[PDB]
């Protein structure tokens, strides 16, 4: 019910600071202590983030440098994945924490990627005795000319109601009585930029209604905004330490507010401003990230070497998940590119998947070269360790298919492939007139191990550039006509049914239909008489045939309604009773997808209406109540339109509308802990 | 200036059945056709209240109460055609005769939307865009339904009209009126 | 109810009870709970002392003492008992329970459940975890 | 900031078409005249920048008759000021 609170933002601030101020305390139990736990997180949802960081930059000040605890880090993660799809440098901050800081090592990584997206001893010179005025003079010079904007009245005792300034006059102007609100101000400050940098001496020429002068005619370069961020912090070091000592007898700089470091950045940006008059000017996001992750890298690979020849290894794995995370979360491209290089060599699972996320994220020429030199000699030792390789070999064509989105040396694998886990070696191939002679001499293959991986790199050429591609299919088409390794030929099969050559295909296809719809009908007679577990193995193999049977026929039908709209309703009509069989049949099929059978009835849905629909409504009825005797027993825009062996072919689509009709359709208490 | 939006006369609303029509785009950039409910207001971008159902073909992406993308965005000469069927709350959009799909891969591009007092065809032209309106007078006049929407059951719109629809467009000339008195910012007491 | 306890435990307690016990009368001071607890290698600090006397004079009487022996470890085997109720389920011991492995399981343990509410069991929850399976029985 | 309400009156006569306009009952330095046969609706343009803005304030001055007389044929010789449903505020 707290959900979007603009009505007010103060109470619920002040209340969400003391819920966390009863987080930790030395009167409290594990009981009670996990009601309070349990109603924070569930008050860090249901509220816009907009108020969350009102506590994160109180958070990140006290958990993310220590290894209670894990009240911190469960409120964090709950909210830092709460907006990935001002605090933000805190956060980073307490990101380098908690890298200082790599059981509770498992209680933090998951946290920490989730975020993943002297002044009175100090010596007054003489312009500093100058400038302690002046600055004093020029405050005076400036507040006059701001209230009476305002119209602030002129009293001798200073009044609210007659917004009256007794002060309304210069520092040369005032007495030590008048002057002793701006004495200890003016030169502490001076004393704290000469105890921050030892620079107060003049160097440039100087700069009642009080105006103070155009002090923003120059404003703040790389060294003097520093130094003005050197003033701000200052004057809120020497305050806030005053605020440690008095309270006793509290918000920081860089982590303050959006709206507490604008009024408090306006104290140094004016105090710069009136020490540069008079010449006493003293003057003395991911790539970090990267830099470290380098440099972890070289320690990493050197500590590899270390226990290749025989703490940082859960912070290697604290790392390696968190670079996981970044690359799934994902001059800076080559950093990690070093990175890419760096870990390849230190393989020459866990990095693996990183490794797998890294070439996803996707010099290095001379580790490919190596790499496929160390392959053609595991293809040596193949044709005669094996991990190190096997793992390299989805790697290489993990990254193969990612540039995609030493050509010798990946030419000499290639033979080395053709010499010779034999689906891998088939997998990573397909990542001239030599595969022209290949071509045909499958195709004489197909006419009548290595006959299925040569067809993979055949598939990813002529798909690297018409006819040829049509040959190719028919060539395919046999192949499984005589038909395992069907599952990743079927892979290639639909990544290239694009481009007369699908009416051969058509007429290879309406064969290949009537075969399976036999096959069908057999175990459709099978299932019309153990026996009954062969029967389902049959039709379990005949499930898995029709997997890889009507893959290929949804993306040639993407061609053929977008030409014909013949051949297609022998197809309509072949599929028909297809989808009319699969209507236990099912058991079988789910095993094995473990569909393609509902969208083949889509496809043909729509060519089977291209060929007086009450009759086919009434048919439609007796098919719900064969009915081929029962067949023989804006229309006008329609017959326009239409116009523009019925008795069995109304018949034919009228039960397959029947059939996609039907596919188309407490405890008591204790009676709980008595079942426990 | 602002953007035009383009309609059907507040007769021409339905309340059941399937329905279609076509839409070319001549040249491309910021358009938008649709759907909308009748007591539409012409003073906010198509889309961004609750009273329309509109793709656009700039970016590819379908405007309801925001955005989320869908589809491919625009050539210079393609058809979108656009159908609704009332009998199951569903909007499809066919990009030259081809079901454009969401990102979960399902053609439906809104569901379970509520039929209420109606829709009625919309258009909407950005500054400098130009494109016809084929309402679905003739059916011959149609490119792409024979493709897709024919044989499915959806009828044209003006399929049996001797007169073509009249169409609403919104003005950019301000005029009075009288200030509504529940206005959500605004009101008036006469003492 | 104190039948939570098995007997060594009772046993256990009197040893170390009479052991520590002021008189033989059975009273014990406020601090000697503390060190008896310590003595039984249970260690909790006075949140958990003081919590417990002020529940039931500084004079600890023997079943004064014993029902705070059973609410200490009536609630601890409460949570520990549910994940080893799931271990019988699956064939492994993980979490991953088939589902067709249930609905003979259920049925046959001797609460007298019927197929219509073992089937309200499932509906009103492929296999499922045992996290989940922990929820949907304790509810 | 003024703690006080700024009164602007207009005057428009109807037989010279001269128009003339009174802030605070001390007349302005400007003045209008316009054709014969021409109409005017009463305006007011406000930016607001407070929870209650201005008022439109249907009265007469000491000798001359009100905007209910002007507008409405059956009340010319009326000098009541009256507010009928049909006068309205647009925008």
């Amino acid at each position: 019910l707290f959900a979007g609170t603009e009505h007010r933002a103060i109470m619920v601030d002040s209340m969400l600071h003391t819920v966390y101020r009863l987080s930790r305390g030395r009167s409290l139990t594990k009981a009670q202590r996990d009601v309070i736990e349990d109603c924070l997180m569930a008050l860090c949802r249901y509220i816009r983030p907009s108020m969350l960081q009102h506590l994160l930059r109180r958070l990140v000040f006290d958990v993310p440098i220590l290894n209670k605890m894990p009240l911190k880090l469960l409120t964090n993660h709950y909210e830092r994945c709460w907006k990935y799809y001002a605090n933000f440098g805190v956060t980073s901050e307490e990101e380098l924490h908690l890298t200082r800081k790599l059981l509770a090592h498992k209680k933090y990584d998951q946290e920490l990627y989730r975020m993943a997206m002297e002044t009175l001893n100090v010596i007054i010179p003489e312009k500093l005795d100058s400038f302690i005025n002046k600055f004093a003079e020029y405050t005076h010079e400036k507040w006059a000319f701001d209230k009476i904007q305002n119209n602030w009245s002129y009293g001798e005792n200073v009044d609210e109601e007659l917004k009256t300034h007794p002060m309304l006059r210069p520092y040369k102007t005032f007495s030590e009585k008048d002057k002793e609100i701006y004495r200890w101000p003016i030169k502490e400050s001076l004393k704290a930029m000469i105890a921050w940098e030892w620079t107060i001496e003049k160097a440039r020429e100087g700069e009642y209604n009080p105006q103070p002068p155009d002090l923003s005619g120059v404003t703040l370069s790389r060294e003097l905004q520093a130094m003005a961020e050197q003033l701000a912090e200052n004057y809120h070091n020497t305050w806030g330490r005053k605020k440690k000592q008095e309270l006793e007898a509290l918000v920081p700089y860089d982590t303050l507010t959006a709206k507490e470091k604008a009024r408090d950045r306006e104290k140094a940006q004016e105090l710069l401003k009136f020490l540069q008059m008079n010449g006493y000017a003293v003057t003395r996001i991911e790539k970090r990230f990267a830099f470290g992750f380098l440099q972890q890298l070289l320690r990493w690979m050197d500590i590899s070497q270390e226990f290749i020849a025989h703490k940082f290894f859960a912070k290697i794995l604290l790392p390696l998940i968190n670079q996981y995370f970044t690359n799934h979360c994902l001059l800076g491209s080559g950093g990690h590119a070093s990175n890419k290089e760096k870990e390849m060599i230190t393989s020459l699972l866990v990095r693996h998947r990183v490794s797998l996320f890294g070439t996803d994220a996707p010099t290095t020429l001379f580790q490919h070269i190596a790499q496929h030199q160390f392959g053609d000699d595991v293809i040596l030792d193949d044709v005669q360790l094996c991990s190190i390789y096997s793992l390299g070999t989805t790697k290489n064509t993990y990254v193969e298919k990612l540039r995609p989105a030493a050509a010798a040396m990946p030419v000499a694998f290639l033979e080395p492939q053709l010499n010779e886990t034999k689906s891998p070696r088939e997998r990573a191939i397909l990542g001239v007139i030599e595969i022209t002679l290949p071509m045909l001499c499958s195709y004489l293959p197909r006419w009548w191990p290595p006959a299925l991986p040569a067809g993979a790199p055949p598939p990813c050429t002529a798909v690297t550039s018409l006819g040829n591609i049509l040959r190719i299919i028919v060539n395919n088409l046999g192949i499984d006509e005589a038909t395992v390794f069907a599952q990743p030929i079927v892979s290639r099969a639909r990544p290239e049914l694009l481009h007369i050559p699908t009416i051969g295909r058509l007429r290879k296809r309406a064969g290949k239909v009537v075969a399976e719809e036999e096959q069908l009908r057999l175990e459709a007679k099978a299932e019309a008489e153990r026996d009954e577990f062969s029967v389902l193995c049959r039709d379990l193999y005949a499930l898995y045939p029709l997997l890889i049977r009507y893959v290929d026929n949804n993306r040639a039908h993407w061609l053929t309604e977008p030409n014909a709209n013949f051949r297609m309703v022998g197809e309509i009509f072949i599929y028909w009773s297809k989808s009319h069989n699969f209507k236990q049949n099912f058991v079988v099929q789910n095993e094995i997808n473990n569909t393609l059978k509902k969208m083949l009835p889509i496809g043909l849905n729509m060519c089977a209406p291209t060929d007086m629909l009450a009759k086919t409504r009434y048919a439609l009825k007796d098919t719900d109540e064969l009915q081929n005797n029962l067949h023989l027993q804006l229309r006008w825009q329609m017959a326009l339109y239409r116009g523009l062996e019925k008795i069995v072919r109304r018949v034919q689509e009228v039960s397959a509308v029947l059939y996609h009709l039907e596919q188309t359709e407490l405890l008591s208490k204790q009676r709980r802990r008595a079942v426990v | 200036d602002r953007v035009r939006i383009f309609r059907a006369e507040k007769s021409y609303t339905v309340q059941s059945g399937r329905w279609y029509f076509e839409f070319e785009a001549v040249t491309t950039g910021e358009m938008r056709v649709g759907w909308a409910r009748p007591e539409l207001r012409p003073d906010v971008e198509l889309g961004a209240d609750e009273l329309a159902y509109v793709f656009n073909g700039h970016r590819g992406q379908r405007w309801h109460l925001g955005s989320e993308p869908f589809g491919r965005p625009w050539q210079s000469g393609d058809v979108v055609g656009c159908m609704i069927d009332l009998t199951e709350n569903t909007i499809i959009f066919t990009l030259n005769g081809e079901v454009l799909m969401s990102d979960s891969g399902s053609e439906t591009a809104f569901r379970e939307i509520e039929i209420g007092d109606g829709f009625l065809p919309v258009c909407s032209l950005g500054p400098g865009q130009v494109g016809h309106l084929n309402l679905g007078q003739d059916v011959s006049s149609l490119r792409f339904f024979a493709i897709c929407g024919l044989q499915e059951g959806f009828e044209p719109f003006a399929i049996n009209m001797q007169r073509p629809v009249t169409t609403w467009f919104s003005k950019s000339l301000p005029q009075f009126e009288p200030v509504p008195p529940e206005h959500p910012h605004y009101e008036v007491a006469r003492m | 109810m104190a039948d939570q306890l098995t007997e060594e435990q009772i046993a256990e307690f009197k040893e170390a009870f009479s052991l520590f016990d002021k008189d033989g009368d059975g009273t014990i001071t406020t601090k000697a709970l503390g060190t008896v607890m310590r003595s039984l290698g249970q260690n909790p600090t006075e949140a958990e002392l003081q919590d417990m006397i002020n529940e039931v004079n500084g004079t600890i009487d023997f079943p004064a003492f014993l029902t705070m022996m059973a609410r200490k470890m009536k609630d601890t085997d409460s949570e520990e008992e549910i994940r080893e109720a799931f271990r019988v389920f699956d064939k492994d011991g993980n979490g991953y329970i088939s589902a067709a492995a249930l609905r003979h399981v259920m049925t046959n343990l001797g609460e007298k459940l019927t197929d219509e509410e073992v089937d309200e069991m499932i509906r009103e929850a492929g296999q499922v975890n045992y996290e989940a399976f922990v929820q949907m029985m304790t509810a | 900031i003024s703690h006080t309400d700024l009164v602007i009156g207009c005057l428009v006569d109807l037989a010279t078409g001269l128009m003339t306009f009174t802030a605070n009952g001390k007349e302005s330095n400007t003045f209008f005249q316009v054709e014969p046969n021409t109409k005017l609706f009463p305006a007011v343009f406000v930016l607001p920048t407070h929870q209650n803005v201005i008022q439109f304030e249907l009265g007469k001055q000491k000798n001359i008759m009100p905007l209910s007389a002007a507008m409405f044929l059956s009340e010319r010789k009326n000098p009541a000021p009256q507010c009928p449903p049909r006068l309205e505020v647009q925008m």
